[PDB]
């Protein structure tokens, strides 16, 4: 399963997730070539557990608001510590409402 | 009591490297890191050199330096491994994982200058297409095991047997049996020591900035098993 929501900062870390999120998407071609501009607050971050009874951390979700190409997007992106490649993008989509 | 332990009381940086064939999957793995025996802590880094790992890292911890272990003063007699420094040991092992296929490993672990040095050849078969190793079903953790050593004159040196516990997701555990021999590679004497384990507690972690396929190892090590100050009870 997984724990709880919590905010986090927007540091270059942070900041890296979403280009990440933005290089990603650009793999699918959905929107299209979309250039990062930045990712805004709020920043979500959960933990991810394995699915037994000794409920070790397997890894971390995270929820951004990214602008790119001047447009404002929601993803989603797992770390998942026990298969290589570990990040993944879950969910790309907008144009979205500020928060 | 050895020459070979003066090597060991500061801090030692240590190089891994190994190349592996699993059910005909090649691979290598270069490591990098630093030991201290005063405290028994290994602190090492694994990068995957040719893409993707075949075989979960956890698998692979007991393979990529017993020498870093902490040994008691009162047990510093039955310290083979540094004994057998600086031009080192051979380490060999079989390693069969239950219902599944299993490891042959053989080692050189020596000093090349100032750096400790473990060379590794691995051989895997037998292995299942969907078991839990190769469909990589192990959870990116690791337990606490005893290492079980006794003597083997015969061939000068020692003999190990443990039984590793892999996580598995699903919530239940996977055994890795483990047979050990290690020899010295030159011909100056040894310690050859009474029955004694090594305790060792490891934790795995990720860099979170590397894109490579990598294991970030944190372990400590220390011998025990022969107890201390009994001699004095009989005066």
């Amino acid at each position: 399963g997984s724990g709880e929501w919590e905010i986090i900062d927007i540091g270059p870390f942070t900041q890296n997730l979403g280009k990440f999120a933005v290089d990603e998407e650009n793999k699918i071609g959905q929107y299209g070539r979309l250039t990062f501009n930045k990712v805004i607050r709020p920043s979500m971050k959960k933990t991810i557990y394995y699915a037994n009874s000794r409920g070790m951390i397997k890894g971390y979700e995270y929820q951004l608001y990214v602008y790119a190409s001047d447009k404002l997007f929601r993803a989603d992106i797992s770390e998942d510590y026990q298969h290589y490649p570990h990040r993944k993008l879950l969910r790309f989509n907008g144009p979205v409402p500020p928060p | 009591g050895s020459k070979g332990e003066e090597l060991f009381t500061g801090v030692v940086p240590i190089l891994v490297e190994l190349d592996g064939d699993v059910n005909g999957h090649k691979f290598s793995v270069s490591g990098e890191g630093e030991g201290d025996a005063t405290y028994g802590k290994l602190t090492l880094k694994f990068i995957c050199t040719t893409g993707k790992l075949p075989v979960p890292w956890p698998t692979l911890v007991t393979t990529f330096v017993q020498c870093f272990s902490r040994y008691p003063d009162h047990m510093k007699r039955h310290d083979f491994f540094k004994s057998a420094m600086p031009e080192g040991y051979v380490q060999e092992r079989t390693i069969s994982f239950k219902d599944d296929g299993n490891y042959k490993t053989r080692a050189e672990v020596k000093f090349e200058g100032d750096t400790l040095v473990n060379r590794i050849e691995l051989k895997g078969i037998d292995f299942k297409e969907d078991g839990n190793i190769l469909g990589h079903k192990l959870e990116y953790n690791y337990n606490s095991h005893n290492v079980y050593i006794t003597a083997d004159k015969q061939k000068n040196g020692i003999k190990a047997n443990f039984k590793i516990r892999h996580n598995i997701e699903d919530g239940s555990v996977q055994l890795a049996d483990h047979y050990q021999q290690n020899t010295p590679i030159g011909d100056g004497p040894v310690l050859l020591p009474d029955n004694h384990y090594l305790s060792t507690q490891s934790k795995l972690s990720k860099d979170p900035n590397e894109k490579r396929d990598h294991m970030v190892l944190l372990e400590f090590v220390t011998a025990a098993g022969i107890t201390h100050g009994m001699d004095e009870l009989y005066k």
